[PDB]
RNA sequence: GCAAAAACA
């Protein structure tokens, strides 16, 4: 296979080029994941102004649907750089892709703005109210998962070869099927990290203090910044 | 000031977020530190005896001092070991549910902790270049220097780490290798001892700049178990500053012949009066009235006696001017006002016993003053983080009252707390207070921020910056740091400046070439209108326009695919999320990012979990590569001439 | 410790890392020990073939993926912590390799897997003998001779059985050498065992008094605070420019004025204005950059370290002594009181351009409209117009920053009305720029239009006049060199509309909380205690003079002013408790406003603030 | 000149 032709001579070029990186431990992964010489610096909002002001703003991968000109004005450095109106460009002369793609990225985003706009608003309140801050669930989710088993749970969905008995005995086995229906357009070698965060997104149910005048239901939890403060309360149907 | 000082319609407690200095330009700190680190390391000697005696104390081990000797109007360094004792067994005896679980840490948690969380640290001092490097890069030449100097592979659990150090510590020679870097125990000690300090930048609210101090990497892990095991007793006591608590006290109510006070106030020289050794002594009563063996008391006790003898680096010198001329000076050379720890001197770094460091050990001083608080005649409230603290009295009489706020501040004196008299205040019917930048008033507790949000795009591209721009002003409404209209005008300071840091405004060559070649703005970073609104900042930028109409289906599909060229944040992947932008360790940054790269491809679980596997990275590569080859529903001839090609 | 010479070496690499041995009890006798089962294992699993593959294959120290492949392919599922070391294709039965003191009592582990049992001296179950051939049985009886003989070499027979009956436990282990350098600068051992017992004493403390009256604050002494500020503030004011570019306003202020000194000051020498003219007409023509000219030199600071360097070499002499720095105390000035009275002034323009939000729900519109009604009255006012000028010349000097040059640019400050018109504040004009660092002081040449000029308010200024269609004016010339971290901060100077918003929408949300119903046209009665007495005002004049103050604040900020906010937020929070009937007690050796008065030196806008204070009641009824 | 307990120019 081509794909797999793909991955021998990079393992046997990263092996030659790259001898004493391949001796270490693969539990040292987890270390050298952010091994970086780069400084963390203290605020990265200052320098962009002058980086998106600076000439081949992106870094892009090598392309050719992308001229080098277009309407007299470069756009790729012939990795290459771009233009600051590269993505500007893709935007209206690109190339498309499926509809199913694109409703699986925007899952679990939609998702939010269906619930905000089916929903129906009551008459504002005023009054003395007083909003004390609670830990609940920020976000709904697909299907109740139990922490500690959402890692378990999108491995069975991504790599189900690459598993154990144990993990998948403590997976949530009913969101799996759910997941497994919506993500597969975009369970490909690319997006791969992607399709983990929207998945791992759709059933996180992490606990966020917001606050509360009456006990919050996961609907409303994700909308708490304007349904109650110090001096008014909105109720939902 | 009277202008911020309303008598009507308003109180003066919600006008004092007007007492802040937003806006306006955070203080710097210029040029050494050296005399802010020597006036730190000489405070706790001043303070350890009534009368001044910076001798007497110079040659003090463990800072224990009889009751007479505490300095009870004025600040006191120092502990009574006795009171320690008693303090530690009593705040033993309460709060079992919160021991019962620093026990289950200890037996399961503790064991499965790994080192590589250590790489998820803050810059550390590198004892191998002599350099100051991100925790990742020294965690790895830490590493390799075990390896090499050791003769053995460092487990991924972090008491593997923490034996490798205890190990190569035993050993006369050791080197790293060209570079062939020469040691020695006294030497590796010395790293081992030595305190990074620097500037604590960004800090409001403080007339004098303050310094942060720094571990090594070899005691590290050291303390981030001691720092964890803190956590989780702090996490489950009711006198933490870590949930709330405050609100919870502020609607407690009381009967009417009850007299409640409420004492808000900070800590003076909070880390310079602190001794090491008392946390010693309360790490080692809870762990042996925990049953927890030998070797868990040994482990507690190595980063507080790693501690007592450190060698905090005193800057790059003390300033002497001769005319108008400026030099600077190590402390010795010449006289100054920190003649009396020339004897402590040690090349570039100076001795100390007595006195901690800030940003050393947050959460086990914490603990300390909090097992000061526990006795039998305080039944008061009280809630402590760090160096600040509020405290509820419910007592049936004034000098009742007066008596337990003493005794209060003298427990906390018995190991050397010392809060500051000037910035104390007790309100004698209670009902208002400060505390961690949130004030109290009649049962209502109001949130100001230290620092107002940016209301800038982070940097990284405009998908992400308006993600986080418009989470962070949602979690600012959360915390009821701003309301309907204060978020909104902030959301439209941050939509103008977000517009204008990616030439959305005016014209710019990015409008221009927008206008030239008929690109309507469909997005905000675009130049079009604005389509979040208050009650939409969890809304995506790209969904929200699809459902409006805003945005047609052709456009999604030519900006959402995957195939572009270029490509908590809940920001769809698209065309506009894209990306801007040491001799040896350049090449070094590449391998590892090139052996990165080819995992997380064959190994998609790393994408969800940590990598475990126990094993070298060629061969477990090279079984998983296999693995893919002869479950690809191939012909066999086919995977044979693959598998032949794998070396 | 090394490998035992029985023992094959890829075996012994291969276990290297399994289990983390150095933290076990035993962890070198225990890695002896699974190495001696693996082996066994392996030859167990010798070359043979059951129908093209052996039967038995190994599941030993493999990779759980792999393992978990030949189970699929074998329709059967083994737990990870359970899993047997080998499986045999001739019965299709799970065998675990284990080591056991005797054969008598032996059973099995559980009935999912089949157990091997050995005795360390060759000898096996009955079971192992029924499973397992003859040549097996001998080589594995070999092996575990071999291995007998060097554990009686090595006298670690006690080892070997604890290792066999029981499982790994944890450990941690410190050397002497170690211990000995711990105990160096402590008085204690490792696990501190004091002999003191456990007792708390009782100690005389002193007494709590209460805080009758409220503290007074120290007003300094000296001459009054200049004022220090990138730009002018209050006393700003602008050209009325025909329609069009900047570059066309720039030309036609250029071309048809003049420029004639009346107030020179040593700090900004009259000769700089040779600089500014010309940037004017280098920007007239197109060119924000321009080239270098001599008037530059001192009007930059080009070469000034230098130069200051060897004349303090070739002047100073002496010995050696510390810094001993000061700072110069400073009263406060009248001229604060003339800016907050001027700041508030009525404008004709709104001066706050903000495009509007989205509206969904009627939350939404309740929060425009809270936003618009504020824009309306903190917009029309000086104040927001200072602020535009200064968001744009702290946008503009700082979009230039980056780029490193060595050429002198010029960035105009030039507003629009809402009527075509331009609006020329001034113009700052950035030097060399070497900047490095974040903290890096870069050059500027402000000159900026005046309302009205004050020698003793503005010392280091230089004021010109200026003709432009027979109307004056007057330009003020200031040397300044100036951080990039504030420069950045102040290009987001909008910021401050924040505090004072807060305060009106919680005054007006308030109004609603009092009868359910929003108003947005409320504009009660805010009770202040003004010039020494307790007096009424409106609300909108109350939030304009609130955003004076925080302007000036933001613009004064320092470490000063930080430190006076910061410890006086508890004598604010004192004097509110002491207006709701409230004591205040006080521990002995306390006095709050001696934090405060530490914070007191320099700053015009602190004194400002103290003298505010000073002027309320200090004891209440 | 900026600035503030000592750096930029």
């Amino acid at each position: 296979e081509c794909t797999l032709r793909a991955l021998v001579e990079e393992y046997n070029g990263a092996c030659k080029e790259a001898p004493k990186e391949m001796s270490k431990q693969f539990t040292d992964y987890n270390t050298f994941k952010r091994y970086t010489t780069s400084k963390k610096d203290h605020a990265p909002q200052m320098r962009l102004v002058y980086s998106v002001r600076k000439p081949w703003p992106i870094s892009m991968t090598p392309s050719k649907e992308i001229p080098l000109v277009f309407n007299g004005t470069k756009l790729k450095d012939t990795r290459t750089r771009a233009n600051i109106v590269v993505p500007d460009y893709w935007s209206k002369y690109g190339s498309q892709t499926s509809l199913e793609v694109v409703n699986a990225i925007l899952y679990a985003e939609d998702l939010k703005v269906q619930r905000f706009f089916s929903t129906e608003w009551g008459e504002i309140r005023y009054g003395r109210m007083l909003p004390f801050r609670k830990p609940v669930q920020a976000c709904p989710t697909i299907e109740e998962v139990n922490p500690a088993s959402i890692p378990h749970t999108l491995l069975q969905v991504f790599c189900p070869q690459y598993t154990t008995l144990d993990s998948k005995r403590k997976a949530h086995m009913g969101a799996v099927e759910k997941l497994k229906r919506v993500m597969e357009p975009i369970c490909k070698v690319q997006t791969q990290e992607s399709a983990v965060h929207i998945a791992r997104s759709l059933i996180d149910s992490n606990k966020k203090w917001l606050p509360t005048v009456v006990d919050h239901t996961p609907r409303t939890a994700e909308m708490a910044h304007f349904l109650c403060s110090k001096y008014h309360y909105v109720h939902t149907n | 000031m009277n202008l911020f000082t309303p008598l009507s319609e308003i109180n003066p407690t919600t006008t004092q977020e007007l007492l802040y200095a937003y806006t306006g330009p955070a203080p710097v700190a210029y040029g050494t530190r050296t005399r802010a680190v020597l006036e730190n390391i000489i405070r706790p000697y001043q303070y350890f005896y009534k009368e001044p005696n910076v001798q007497r104390a110079l040659d003090i081990k463990t800072g224990c001092k009889e009751p007479e000797d505490i300095n009870v109007e004025g600040p006191s360094s120092g502990f009574h070991t006795a009171s320690v004792l008693k303090l530690a067994d009593n705040f033993f005896r309460k709060y079992r549910p919160a021991m019962e679980k620093l026990k289950y840490w200890i037996l399961v948690k503790l064991p499965k902790l790994k080192y590589a969380e250590l790489s998820k640290g803050r810059q550390t001092y590198s004892f191998i270049h002599k350099r100051n490097l991100p925790a990742p890069i020294a965690l790895e030449e830490t590493v390799e220097f075990l390896e090499q100097n050791l003769r053995r592979k460092i487990g991924p659990t972090l008491l593997s780490y923490c034996q490798a150090i205890a190990d190569v510590m035993e050993l006369d020679e050791t080197t790293y290798e060209t570079y062939t870097i020469k040691f020695s125990r006294e030497e590796l000690w010395d790293q081992m001892r030595t305190l990074n300090t620097m500037w604590k930048h960004l800090e409001r609210g403080r007339l004098n700049r303050r310094t942060i101090a720094t571990p090594s990497m070899l005691i590290r892990g050291f303390v981030k178990i001691v720092e964890d095991a803190a956590k989780e007793i702090l996490e489950n006591v009711p006198t933490s500053g870590v949930p709330e608590k405050l609100a919870k006290l502020a609607s407690k109510q009381t009967f009417h012949t009850a007299v409640t006070g409420e004492l808000s106030g900070d800590q003076e020289k909070f880390n310079e009066c602190l001794d090491p050794d008392a946390m010693r002594l309360m790490w080692t009563v809870f762990l042996r009235k925990l049953g927890c063996p030998d070797w868990i008391m040994e482990l507690f006790n190595i980063p507080f006696m790693v501690f007592k003898s450190k060698l905090a680096d005193m800057g790059e010198g003390l300033v002497y001017t001769k005319g108008k001329l400026t030099d600077r000076k190590p402390l010795g050379e010449m006289p100054s006002e920190f003649d009396d720890l020339v004897r402590n001197v040690v090349g570039n770094s100076i001795s100390c016993r007595l006195g901690m460091f800030m940003g050393m050990y947050n959460l086990t001083s914490t603990l300390l003053a909090l097992i000061s608080i526990e006795r039998e005649e305080l039944t008061g409230s009280h809630v402590e983080s760090s160096d600040d603290f509020i405290h509820f009295f419910n007592c049936k009489t004034h000098e009742e009252m007066f008596k337990q706020a003493e005794t209060l501040r003298l427990t906390l004196k018995l190991v050397g707390i010392n809060m500051s008299p000037s910035k104390c205040i007790l309100i004698s019917p209670a009902g208002i207070g400060e505390f961690n930048s949130k004030f109290h008033h009649r049962d209502f507790v109001g949130n100001v921020a230290t620092e107002l949000p940016a209301l800038v795009p982070n940097g990284t591209n405009p998908m992400t910056d308006l993600a986080m721009g418009l989470n962070v002003i949602k979690h600012s409404v959360n915390t009821g740091q701003m309301n309907l209209c204060t978020g909104a005008l902030a959301m439209r300071i941050f939509n103008h400046a977000y517009k204008y840091a990616y030439m959305a405004l005016g014209v710019t060559r990015r409008t221009r070439f927008m206008e030239e070649n008929a690109i309507t703005p469909l997005l905000t970073n675009q130049g079009a209108s604005p389509v979040h609104s208050f009650s939409t900042m969890h809304l995506d930028e790209v969904a929200l326009r699809r459902h409006l109409g805003l945005l047609d289906e052709e456009t999604l599909r030519r900006i959402l695919n995957p195939n572009n060229p270029v490509t908590e944040d809940y920001s769809v992947p698209s065309c506009f999320k894209y990306t801007l932008s040491h001799k040896a360790l350049l090449n070094k940054e590449e391998r590892y990012q090139r052996v990165t790269s080819i995992i997380n491809k064959l190994f998609p679980e790393v994408l969800i979990q940590e990598a475990s596997a126990p094993g070298t990275v060629r061969e477990s590569l090279k079984r998983r590569l296999e693995l893919v080859v002869e479950r690809s529903d191939l012909d066999e001839e086919r995977k044979k001439r693959i598998l032949s090609r794998i070396f | 410790t090394d490998r035992p010479d029985h023992i094959d070496s890829r075996v012994w690499e291969l276990s290297e890392t399994q289990e983390d041995w150095i933290t076990q009890v035993h962890g070198h006798v225990r890695r002896v020990v699974e190495c001696w089962k693996y082996t066994i294992c392996c030859l167990i699993s010798n070359m043979h073939t059951h129908r093209g593959a052996p039967q038995y294959d190994v599941f030993k120290w493999q990779d759980r993926s792999t393992i978990e492949w030949i189970c699929s392919k074998k329709k059967v599922q083994y737990p990870e912590r359970d899993t047997p070391d080998l499986y045999d294709n001739e019965r299709a039965v799970a065998y675990k390799v284990l080591l056991v003191s005797d054969l008598s009592d032996h059973s099995p582990t559980s009935g999912i897997y089949h157990d091997l049992a050995f005795n360390l001296e060759g000898e096996a179950e009955e079971s192992c003998a029924l499973v397992l051939r003859g040549s097996q049985l001998q080589d594995i009886k070999g092996f575990l001779c071999r291995a007998l003989e060097w554990v009686v070499s090595n006298n670690l027979t006690q080892e070997v059985v604890e290792t066999i009956s029981g499982e790994a436990k944890l450990q941690f282990s410190v050397g002497t050498t170690f211990r000995t350098l711990l105990k160096r600068d402590t008085d204690w051992d490792v696990i501190p065992t004091p002999r003191v017992e456990p007792n708390v004493p009782r100690i005389e403390g002193r007494r709590w008094t209460q805080m009758k009256k409220l503290p007074l604050l120290k007003e300094k002494e000296g001459p009054p605070s200049p004022w220090r500020a990138l730009l002018l503030g209050a006393d700003s004011e602008y050209i009325v420019c025909p329609p069009g570019t900047d570059q066309e306003a720039i030309s036609w202020i250029h071309s048809q004025s003049e420029i004639e000194c009346i107030r020179e000051s040593k700090s900004t020498p009259a000769s700089v204005i040779t600089c500014l003219t010309s940037s004017l007409q280098s920007f007239a023509e197109g060119n924000p950059v321009r080239s270098r000219i001599h008037e530059d030199i001192i009007a930059f600071g080009i070469n000034k370290k230098q130069e200051k360097k060897q004349s303090a070499s070739s002047s100073a002499s002496g010995e050696w002594k510390r810094a001993e720095y000061q700072v110069e105390e400073m009263s406060l000035p009248p001229w604060v009181e003339e800016e907050m009275v001027l700041l508030r002034s009525d404008q004709e323009d709104n001066w706050i351009e903000l495009e509007k939000n989205a509206i969904y729900t009627e939350v939404d519109g309740v929060a425009e409209g809270l936003v618009d009604k504020y824009i309306e009255i903190v917009g029309r006012t000086k104040v927001a117009s200072v602020i535009e000028k200064w968001q744009i010349a702290a946008t503009r000097t700082f979009s230039q920053l980056h780029t490193d040059r060595s050429r002198i640019t010029a960035c105009p400050i030039i507003t629009r009305d809402p009527s075509g018109n331009c609006q020329f504040w001034g113009m700052v004009l950035l030097g060399p720029h070497h900047v490095k660092r974040d903290t890096d002081n870069a050059p500027l040449l402000i000159a900026e239009i005046m309302g009205e000029d004050t020698e003793e308010k503005y010392p280091k200024h230089s004021v010109f006049s200026l003709k432009v269609e027979e109307k004056q004016f007057l330009l003020s010339l200031k040397i300044t060199s100036f951080s990039r971290n504030k420069l950045y901060t102040f290009s987001n100077i909008r910021r401050v509309l924040i505090q004072p918003a807060s305060i009106y929408s919680q005054v007006v949300l308030s109004r609603a909380a009092e009868n359910n119903s929003l108003n947005l046209e409320v504009n009660p009665e805010i009770q202040l205690y003004l010039e020494g007495a307790q007096r009424g005002m409106t609300l909108y004049q109350w939030v304009r003079m609130i955003l004076c103050l925080e302007f000036l604040m933001a613009i004064y900020n320092n470490p000063q002013m930080e430190g006076f906010l910061a410890n006086m937020r508890r004598l604010h929070m004192s004097r509110h408790a002491m207006m709701e009937r409230r004591q205040v007690f006080l521990p002995f050796g306390s006095r709050p406003e001696d934090k405060v008065n530490e914070c007191i030196i320099n700053n015009p806008i602190v004194a400002y603030l103290a003298k505010g204070w000073n002027s309320m009641p200090n004891v209440y009824y």
